[PDB]
């Protein structure tokens, strides 16, 4: 009962993390870059520990987002591995994973990584 | 060059 | 039409990957680590681009298996970031980020990184 | 230690 | 000439970055854990773009520790792969690699991944 | 004494990995690029822990290779972060993180990731 | 468990 | 577009 992930968060850059998390596991909503208008919405889906450990630092997730919409296609997918975080300072703390579907996987520009911090308010 | 995870 | 990555995948350690890519972009299905059994089968989520480049390399997906089932909960997320590449030599070429929850982020065993090739028969 | 990813 | 990478860099955990960069691109120095005591020092080596472009954002460099010295050791070995950026608000930004030599390689806990912001004076 | 370490390896790409592990745990050396000519030599430096445990699966060690020689200069630096495993079929397994210097950090294109193993003879 | 780089 | 860790 309770995940405290259901709900809006926003990382550092601008962008926008709208999520549900289902009493089974499931993250599913709706991803929007900086840019935040219409061509800027692209769809997540994902999972989570439905049931962390009490004594633990946080609830495992991870999601997808295919960077394709009815708009446009950058031909490529993020993955963001991470732990939520609760409390008044309530954070989703993530590494994330960029493939590009069309580059040769063992050249240049196959696999980006970074990190992102989501927040309840912006920064 | 570009990529809409990043756009300003 | 015909993305060539609904079916049956498996890494090179005995790992199984059983995936529908639906119209839509959806990724779902099982994992079932090396062991096979009941307790080794966990839900998995995700998206890929269902209009890849015609000249491109490869079709970009990812997704989330959270590490709990009906059985066991080890309290923990990975997620496989990767290309589809079809021919007779079909493969997924995946990285990976295993997240736990239970760690505080920035100590020691908070994110794994690997990487997974996904083949249509075992090794 | 152990985790199901990576069971023989 | 005047690389700005000379010197001593803290990042946001406690943790000490003293660094020369020679003429030839050649990083050596000191890393100091964040309880900074002697059995807290170890070697690192590395190298960085003696001449990074005019325009760009800042200077690729590298380094390694290996978590050995003449009172402890760790059997393992960290690399950050990061950005040198100057100005008044001078940073090294990197992503780091945490490979153990003990663990079998495709287990768990064989190579963590995380991220550090290094700042000329301590958070 | 006797890392095995020391000596010439190859990736599964065509590079080539020219390194000498000193008695005090440096890595020195050269990478050499598939192009196999005198532009595609670099310097690398790194690390490794000349005192593995007994039991043990390898010896933990990194190295960085900055992209600049007499010849050119692609802006950028490589960390390879893994183990070296010992035996008839020597190994390293590496993973490895390539930044860019001229990108801004928190844009794309800026770090890379992938993986390597390295033999002592070629595929 | 335990490693010198996350030391508090 | 090209760097020289994976030029052929
Ligand atoms: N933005
Ligand atoms: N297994
Ligand atoms: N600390
Ligand atoms: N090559």
């Amino acid at each position: 009962m309770e995940a405290g992930i259901t709900g809006t968060w926003y990382n550092q850059l601008g962008s926008t993390f709208i999520v549900t998390a289902g009493a089974d596991g499931a993250l599913t909503g709706t991803y929007v870059t900086a840019r935040g208008n219409a061509e800027s919405r692209y769809v997540l889906t994902g999972r989570y520990d439905s049931a962390p450990a009490t004594d633990g630092s946080g609830t495992a997730l991870g999601w997808t987002v295919a960077w394709k919409n009815n708009y446009r296609n950058a031909h490529s997918a993020t993955t963001w591995s991470g732990q939520y975080v609760g409390g008044a300072e309530a954070r989703i703390n993530t590494q994330w994973l960029l493939t590009s579907g069309t580059t040769e996987y063992n050249a240049f520009m196959s696999t980006l990584v970074g990190h992102d911090t989501f927040t309840k308010v912006k920064p | 060059w570009s990529h809409p995870q990043f756009e300003k």
